[PDB]
């Protein structure tokens, strides 16, 4: 009873996606299926359906003539081939099972969509791909308040979304709190993450961004001491 | 085929809440509406088909009702875990699949906490890398509704600012972050910068003087 | 600011010489002492019908108006201007200035930047008032200029204004604006509506003076007479009448629930190529309890909605009914191919009713299968709308008869579905039940549930009871009428009782407030102040002195103790005289 997906990742606009959903617990053969994409941060919209027994597909009206979608029983696995993207398809991407096939469009009244996948991120452009650059935020008494003084790490100007930074190999995991991700007007990632620790221990212990760009491979470690 | 709904609704917990839309006459004339929970990070949940049948595993707080061209779900109470989207569905003879705009729920429980701000400086290394950001970081401000101006020395400014979207943490409050962009030659040009935000009417600011 | 005008804004309706004759027009006026807009030095404002403006300077600050509906490309306008030069009417498509205007070097004229298309050319303190009006494609320009002898207020006074201008333009009007000299180096907006009013024509031909007809019951009596002075009297002045608020509708609850309860609910369905055909009659369907029954898989229909089916009414239905597969459902839509949708059952393409279908896996398949549902699959030719095969003659495939054996090349004309139930939707059996409608020439039949509202007593109502139609005052009746009578009519012939079908009490009708309305006045050469009757209306139902006579209720007299001799006849022993003044 279980929708897996798999195909995302980034390519530039002008090229080409499959994207394919795994299903498990039912046959394929009493259920329609449905992509249906989502904006990040938006509200969702569909893009395709097709029945079960065969084929009788639609997509939507601005999808119309991009895109193909099929269905395999032999392997119980949905495909949606995606051609020529423009930058609007930046989205998540949800396999979901219509119970009682047919195309909504003949079987009327009782159509549901029950269970759903957990979807696929896809992002289009030219940007291509860069590594982060690091600046340590120091401790500062306008950071600083009574007990306790702020301090952390910018990673910035990157492109491939999935970027990790830990504080000290993993060991502080009191007041280390990395906020979401900002998109640049230059198309490029930026995030900072600030952790709290005593004032008394400003410079005392250890406090050490290990940054990590798993698209790439960079790996540095970079310490956040008091002002000069 | 628009399927206009209210962007957000609100109630205290423990009354009765609904939730309209209305569509024309290929979505709701002759068709059925389903309704779709989507709570935040996961995958939307199925609430209601066929206009009023919720499936094994919905419980007995949400209906449903289809009157002529309008559907409305009816919330049957409140409570701490009913905090999400929901969107309505038809089918639209149009041949297309529509949607809702979504609708948020907005318990209103949590008393006001104050947006704790704090302001960093571009530091040296940026300084030495020909180029400077200010950094203003806003957290615990359970009502979301924060929003942030920027500060040179005594004029606002509206160029090279990034800000997020309110983020929930994990005590399910709030948090944001906004950027400024500067060379750092506008760093050491005006003597000082700030960010300031506004929080239901107040508002509390942060200043940082190049030095 | 608002202002008042006080009497402003008479206009010649027309050519035709004219003297002293208090002569009666009906037209489109700015009614006396009106709430007019005072602006200051401008916006965008309606026109709606007509215009009034007046305007006050030494200087010339009021340099033309310009109209339209959109005031820009895309749809026509007028543009009326003046330089220092001379007037300049115009009609082009232009690009006006959302704030237009003109300067005083002395250049300017930023009025617009675009004169396309133009269908239309010309070229060439103080009060200045203007009536702007288009009637059937032509502008009608009114004007007059009178001298204040002050600055910039609204004075007082009467001034009839004289036709100026005409043009056969054609252009649509919905909107209008103001053009004004800026520095570099107040007006009024009245609306006109249809009044009637009284004009006194001078020895000459002019209009001197005017009655307002509508203004107050003085001017009323003045316009019934035809005259602008009335002796002392009473008036019949015109008639009143109490409107009628809402209008209920309440018809008898529902006999024959015009069972659907076995076409839908039946053990045992039909097959299709004999498929069953059902003809309802008189009775009381209820679509949208039908749309509810909360178990289809399709309910589609193409000449109606079904929520709006519940207020319509038909001559017959018929309901067709029978059994198929899952992926044959697309089959049962006008306009189809395949078996099932042109051997068992064919579709006009204008059709009206609805197509419903549903799942009966559980109760028509059986373990081992249940073979008794059969269709057909050989015929000759195709089918018409609505037509039905019985019979199960061997269908000869090739060139050859073969006479009652089947074999090569001849077949059985009907297969049969094996329903199993470990099937997968798409050989399942569901079943289908095909409504239509008919209006040939029938009396009456299955309509649907006439919305009957609730009943409201004691206010003046437009009610209809199945079929009676009225308007009148409801009421608690005590009479007593046989127990198959539905009306009560009096001498002459009126309905003046009913019964309510729901309920089932008797109520009497009576006719709604209604009655004449006269002017007493001690003549406009002693005081100009009226009293007013509403003849036999009961005072309190007429929207100081309200008095209530044996005559109908009086209102702007006082009642006193002392008796006179009689000075205006009220009635009823009543009289009524200017002395107490009032
Ligand atoms: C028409 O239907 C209504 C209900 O739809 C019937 O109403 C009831 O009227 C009796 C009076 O004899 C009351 O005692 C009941 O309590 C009423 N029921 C409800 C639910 O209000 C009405 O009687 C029907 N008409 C006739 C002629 O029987
Ligand atoms: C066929 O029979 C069923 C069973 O009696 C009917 O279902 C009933 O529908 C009414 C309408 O809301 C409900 O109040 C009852 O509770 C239902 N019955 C049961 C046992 O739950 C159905 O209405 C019948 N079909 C038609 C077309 O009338
Ligand atoms: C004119 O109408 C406005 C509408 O609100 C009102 O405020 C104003 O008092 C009126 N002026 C006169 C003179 O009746
Ligand atoms: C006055 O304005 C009109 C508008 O087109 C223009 O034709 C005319 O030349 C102007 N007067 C002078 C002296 O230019
Ligand atoms: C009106 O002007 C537009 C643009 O100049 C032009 O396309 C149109 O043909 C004109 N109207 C007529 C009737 O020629
Ligand atoms: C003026 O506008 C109305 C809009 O209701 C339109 O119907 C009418 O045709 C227009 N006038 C002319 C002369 O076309
Ligand atoms: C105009 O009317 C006046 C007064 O009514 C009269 O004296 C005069 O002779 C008339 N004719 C004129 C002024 O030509
Ligand atoms: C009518 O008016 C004239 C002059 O204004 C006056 O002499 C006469 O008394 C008046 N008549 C009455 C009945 O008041
Ligand atoms: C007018 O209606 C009221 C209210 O019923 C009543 O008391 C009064 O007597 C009526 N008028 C006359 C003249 O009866
Ligand atoms: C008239 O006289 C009667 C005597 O019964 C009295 O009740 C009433 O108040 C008097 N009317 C006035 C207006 O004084």
């Amino acid at each position: 009873v279980q929708l897996v997906e798999s195909g995302g990742g980034v390519v530039q606009p002008g090229g080409s996606l499959r994207l394919s959903c795994a299903a498990s617990g039912f046959r394929f053969d009493d259920h329609a299926m449905h992509w249906v994409r989502q904006a990040p941060g938006k509200g969702l919209e569909w893009v395709s359906v097709i029945s079960g027994d065969g084929g009788s597909t639609y997509y939507a009206d601005s999808v119309k003539g991009r895109f193909s979608i099929s269905r395999d029983d032999s392997k119980n696995s949905l495909y949606l081939q995606m051609n020529s993207l423009r930058t609007e398809d930046t989205a998540l991407y949800y396999c979901a099972k219509d119970r009682s096939y047919g195309p909504p469009d003949v079987f009327n009244y009782e159509y549901g969509m029950d269970v759903w996948g957990q979807g696929t991120t896809v992002t289009v452009s030219s940007a291509s791909t860069k590594g982060p650059s690091v600046f340590p935020l120091a401790p500062s008494s306008k950071s600083t308040s009574g007990g306790t003084a702020a301090l952390g790490c910018l990673v910035k100007d990157y492109f491939p979304e999935p970027v990790t930074v830990s504080w000290n190999s993993g060991a502080l995991t009191s007041g280390v709190h990395t906020f979401p991700a900002v998109l640049q007007s230059s198309g490029l990632y930026s995030l900072s993450s600030v952790v709290t620790v005593p004032s008394s221990s400003l410079g005392t212990q250890t406090y050490i961004c290990n940054v990590n760009h798993k698209p790439s491979n960079t790996k540095v470690d970079k310490k956040v001491e008091p002002k000069s | 085929s628009v399927l206009t709904q209210p962007p957000s609704a609100s109630g205290t917990p423990g009354q009765r809440v609904t939730i309209s839309c209305s569509g024309s006459s290929s979505n709701i004339g002759s068709n059925t509406v389903n309704w779709y929970q989507q709570l935040p990070g996961t995958a939307p949940k199925l609430l209601i088909y066929s206009n009023n049948q919720r499936p094994s595993g919905v419980p007995d707080r949400f209906s449903g009702s289809k009157s002529g061209t309008s559907a409305s779900l009816a919330i049957s109470g409140l409570q701490s875990e009913d905090e999400a989207d929901y969107y309505c569905a038809a089918w639209d003879d149009s041949l297309n699949w529509v949607f809702g705009g979504g609708t948020k729920l907005t318990v209103l429980g949590q008393p006001k906490a104050a947006p704790s701000v704090t302001l960093f400086p571009p530091s040296s290394e940026e300084l030495q890398a020909n180029k400077a950001t200010l950094v203003c970081l806003i957290s615990d401000f359970y009502p979301g509704a924060v929003t942030v101006a920027w500060k040179a020395d005594s004029s606002p400014v509206k160029a090279g600012v990034e800000t997020t979207t309110p983020s929930k943490q994990s005590n399910n409050k709030y948090a944001a972050s906004s950027y400024l962009s500067l060379t750092p030659e506008q760093w050491k040009s005006h003597r000082s910068y700030s960010c300031q935000v506004t929080h239901e009417g107040s508002t509390v600011e942060k200043t940082v003087a190049p030095t | 600011a608002y202002t008042n005008s006080f009497t402003r804004g008479v206009y010649y309706p027309d050519k035709v010489f004219r003297s002293s004759v208090l002569h009666s027009t009906q037209d489109l006026f700015l009614p006396f002492f009106s709430n007019v807009t005072w602006f200051h030095a401008n916006p965008v404002l309606p026109f709606n019908d007509g215009v009034y403006f007046a305007s006050t300077e030494k200087s010339n600050i009021i340099r033309g108006w310009i109209f339209g509906t959109t005031l820009d490309s895309k749809t026509q306008s007028l543009l009326i201007v003046n330089n220092a030069t001379n007037v300049v009417i115009k009609v082009c498509e232009f690009q006006f200035c959302n704030d237009p205007f003109l300067g005083v070097m002395e250049s300017e004229f930023r009025v617009y930047s675009s004169a396309n298309n133009c269908t239309f050319e010309y070229v060439s303190k103080n009060l200045r008032e203007f009536v702007f009006k288009n009637i059937d494609g032509y502008f009608k320009i009114y004007s007059k200029h009178t001298p204040i002898n002050l600055v910039r207020d609204l004075p007082q006074g009467f001034s009839a204004l004289e036709p100026l201008v005409d043009l056969p333009i054609g252009i649509n009007i919905t909107r209008f604006q103001t053009l004004l000299a800026l520095h570099r180096s107040a007006y009024y907006v009245g609306y006109l509506q249809p009044r009637t009013f009284l004009l006194k024509y001078n020895e000459n031909g002019t209009i001197t003076d005017a009655v307002d007809c509508a203004l107050d019951p003085l001017s009323e009596t003045k316009c019934t007479l035809k005259s602008f002075t009335v002796e002392k009297g009473i008036y019949q002045t015109s008639n009143f009448r109490v409107q009628p608020t809402e209008s209920i509708v309440r018809f008898p609850n529902i006999t024959n629930l015009c069972p659907f309860g076995e076409v839908f609910n039946a053990t045992r369905f039909a097959s299709v190529y004999a498929w069953n055909r059902k003809r309802i009659s008189n009775c009381v369907a209820d679509y949208s309890v039908l749309y509810n029954s909360a178990s289809f898989s399709t309910f589609k229909c193409y000449g109606v909605s079904p929520t709006k089916l519940n207020d319509l009414c038909f001559t017959n239905v018929y309901a067709d009914s029978f059994v198929i597969r899952g992926d044959e459902v697309r089959q049962i839509a006008p306009g189809q191919t395949g078996k099932i949708a042109d051997y068992n059952y064919k579709l006009p393409d204008d059709f009206t009713g609805c197509v419903i279908a549903w799942n009966s896996n559980n109760l028509d398949s059986k373990v081992g299968g249940n073979y008794n549902y059969l269709y057909r699959l050989f015929r000759k030719s195709n089918l018409k709308p609505f037509e039905r095969d019985i019979s199960t003659e061997i269908y000869q495939a090739g060139s050859t008869p073969c006479n009652g054996v089947e074999g090569f090349n001849c077949y059985f004309p009907l297969q049969s579905y094996g329903f199993q139930p470990t099937n997968g939707v798409g050989y399942q059996p569901y079943r289908v039940v095909v409504l239509s409608f008919e209006l040939l020439h029938a009396p009456a039949t299955v309509c649907g549930p006439k919305k009957s509202t609730n009943l409201v007593k004691n206010k003046c109502v437009n009610f209809n009871f199945n079929g009676l139609t009225g308007t009148g005052v409801l009421t608690e009746s005590n009479k007593k009428f046989l127990p198959f009578q539905q009306f009560g009519r009096d001498i002459a012939d009126t309905t003046d009782a009913v019964r309510d079908p729901q309920t089932l009490e008797i109520l009497d009708i009576t006719p709604c407030s209604f009655g004449g309305v006269s002017v007493i006045t001690p003549g406009t050469n002693t005081s100009n102040q009226v009293a007013v009757l509403y003849q036999d209306v009961n005072c309190t139902e007429v929207p100081s002195n309200v008095f209530q006579t044996r005559a109908g209720c009086l209102i702007g007299a006082e009642h006193v103790n002392n008796s006179y001799e009689c000075d205006i006849p009220i009635g009823a022993g009543i009289c009524a005289s200017y002395q107490t003044q009032s």
